């Protein structure tokens, strides 16, 4: 029970599609994550790509 | 029958097949990480000692899987170099490190100032320290190693 | 009182390299002369190339160089101590390293001491 | 990680993995190259040489090994029974314990050749 | 204020084992036994019983600190025998000796009373 | 101005005991405050022991600025100072 307000979401009186697009973009921004490189100490280890 | 010296095939070993000859024989220590890897697992070195009139020829073997098919080869082993790893001894004569180290001479090479591994302290092996900067003590460390090896050889009454 | 105990270094070299027995030495006389002479110019107390720095450096090590030359003499090395080549190089390197370790450290509060 | 897995193989450290896997695989590759029935050239040249040798010596079946440039760590076993038979290519994988052909592990190259000949005889 | 409870000298905690055996890998066929809540009374008895066995090559004990009630024993035997078996034989032998000693004492006391 | 060029550095090339103590303390504090470690730790947990391990392998990312009495200074990396 999140929608506790009786907002008049009539299709002729409410921009349903823009709300859906904005909410989808807000979920697509909540999917953002943080990442970083890995450091390993080994004599034969080198931080290189496959071709490198 | 020349005696056999067994080295650890681990990449973290300070003594490898690339620089074992120049270290044990010539008395100069070079970093094995910078030296290229050696394709041959068998090498021959010469030791000059005051206890013996003639130089002694010794064979250095990295892997015992292809060179110790006969049990009589283990009678020629006079020194074992280990890195403190249990998996070195899967195919050895004594799969338990303890019995192997009471029945054979164990040597561990570490840089001066580094901490000894826990397994090394729990085993009967000698600890030899190589300084990172000063290079004059390499001959002294090699002399300690060869003193232990020659004591074992005289105790075994080897003929040369 | 002087730094770097030379007697201890010599007997350590004798014990390490087994300098007993009447075996002849392979240590040539020019090697001894040049080794001692070069050792007496690597005992760095002060670093730099200025002439005053070199004069102060030569002044600071006069007594220790006298001690080293009195001990590491050619006849003494060949007859009393009976060093070989490896023992000689080990003694020279050990003398240099131990002299480097005996210098005072900057930041010492020598006044309070 | 304390446990490292390379397929079904299980190891406890990087050095153990290296010594037990990579060195053994390199030894098997060296043995395969040093074998008399090996050719390191291109696949088309290998097929042409096999065709020419089969045409010249059609009384016997000829088999050769070559590098799998498309799939690294593998080998192509090309054998031609006779000039009228199409060239059939088999996949051999370089494992630490030997060579894997037709889900069978052969310790050495000669054992691999003997197993290949036995399989051809049984399938005939 | 900092005085430990007197019953801690002989009462064994729930999480503390009475006996812990570890091998001594420096020499072959040697173990280190740690006895908890014991003192010289058992240690000296076991040590001097074990020292008379032909197959026991080394036996010793030490109480590290008198403020802690524990001792540590080192035991080394021949190749054929295991040290734990020697310890069990020693315990059984001392029990038998005490049994016959008690029997003879009771006999003599009954005779003299 | 006050900086001294790396070619004409005249101070001792050895790490003094005060510099060693200060570097170990600073590195231990940084490690205890979640700084990345530059050496492979096997089972070590104490920050001071990890700092000592880093020092023995010449992997401490710190610079020592030695001050002369006149005000000038020399910058020495922890990896180019000899440590016993």
């Amino acid at each position: 029970q999140v929608a506790g307000l009786n907002v008049n979401r009539n299709p002729k009186f409410w921009d349903i599609e823009s709300e859906n697009r904005d909410r989808q973009e807000e979920i697509d921004k909540q999917r953002e994550e943080s990442r970083e490189s890995r450091v390993i100490k080994h004599p034969f280890f080198h931080n290189m790509k496959s071709k490198e | 029958k020349e005696p056999i010296i067994v080295l650890s095939p681990a990449a973290s070993s300070l003594v490898r097949m690339s620089n074992v000859k120049e270290f044990l024989q010539e008395g100069k220590f070079l970093d094995p990480s910078k030296e290229p890897a050696s394709s041959s697992n068998l090498l021959a070195i010469q030791r000059k000692s005051s206890r013996f009139k003639t130089p002694i020829k010794l064979l250095v073997v990295d892997n015992v899987e292809k060179l110790f098919t006969k049990s009589e080869y283990w009678d020629r082993v006079v020194a074992i170099v280990t890195t403190g790893k249990d998996w070195q001894f899967k195919n050895y004569k004594y799969k338990d490190p303890q019995i192997l180290f009471q029945k054979f001479n164990g040597f561990y090479f570490k840089y001066k100032g580094d901490a000894v591994p826990a397994s090394v302290k729990s085993w009967n092996v000698k600890v030899l320290d190589i300084d990172r900067v000063e290079r004059f003590s390499d001959r002294q460390v090699v002399e300690q190693f060869w003193d232990t090896v020659e004591n074992t050889l005289v105790a075994k009454r080897y003929k040369s | 009182p002087l730094p770097v105990n030379l007697r201890r270094i010599i007997q350590n070299a004798q014990q390490i390299f087994h300098l007993d027995r009447a075996k002849a030495s392979d240590l040539t006389i020019p090697e001894i002369i040049h080794g001692v002479r070069d050792l007496c110019k690597k005992l760095f107390v002060l670093r730099g190339e200025n002439e005053l720095i070199k004069e102060a450096q030569q002044n600071a090590t006069s007594l220790f160089q006298c001690l080293v030359r009195a001990r590491l003499a050619t006849r003494r090395i060949l007859e009393e101590f009976r060093l070989n080549r490896d023992a000689f190089e080990w003694v020279l390197g050990t003398i240099e390293a131990q002299f480097q370790r005996s210098l005072v450290h900057p930041g010492e509060m020598v006044g309070v001491i | 990680g304390r446990v490292l897995l390379v397929g079904k193989y299980r190891y406890h450290d990087l050095d153990e993995l290296l010594v037990e896997y990579v060195n053994n695989v390199a030894n098997k590759v060296e043995l395969m190259v040093s074998h008399d029935k090996f050719m390191s050239d291109s696949l088309d040249y290998v097929k042409e040489w096999l065709e020419r040798y089969s045409k010249a010596n059609g009384n016997r079946s000829h088999y050769i090994f070559t590098f799998n440039r498309k799939a690294p760590g593998w080998f192509f076993l090309l054998f031609k029974l006779n000039p009228t038979s199409e060239i059939k290519i088999w996949n051999v994988k370089a494992l630490p314990d030997g060579y894997l052909l037709a889900n069978n592990v052969y310790p050495d190259t000669n054992s691999l050749c003997n197993g290949f000949k036995t399989l051809m005889s049984s399938r005939r | 204020m900092n005085a430990p409870d007197r019953f801690e000298l002989f009462i064994l905690p729930d999480d503390v084992p009475k006996l812990k055996i570890t091998p001594d890998s420096r020499v072959p066929n040697c173990i280190i036994i740690k006895f908890e809540r014991e003192d010289h009374t058992l240690a000296n008895l076991l040590r001097e019983e074990l020292a008379l066995y032909p197959d026991v090559t080394f036996v010793a004990y030490k109480v590290e600190h008198p403020l802690f009630a524990n001792f540590v024993m080192r035991l080394q035997t021949e190749e054929g025998t295991r040290p734990k078996q020697a310890l069990e034989r020693a315990c059984a032998s001392i029990i038998n000796k005490l049994k016959t000693l008690d029997h003879k004492f009771n006999e003599e006391w009954n005779i003299k009373n | 101005e006050l900086a001294i060029l790396k070619e004409e550095r005249t101070t001792t090339p050895y790490l003094t005991k005060y510099e060693r103590a200060r570097i170990l303390g600073t590195r231990a504090l940084q490690i205890s405050m979640n700084a990345p470690v530059l050496v492979d730790i096997e089972g070590e947990t104490d920050p001071l022991q990890i700092a000592m391990k880093e020092l023995s392998q010449r992997k401490i990312p710190l610079v020592i600025r030695r001050y002369l009495p006149d005000g000038s200074y020399e910058d020495w990396g922890c990896d180019e100072l000899i440590v016993d």
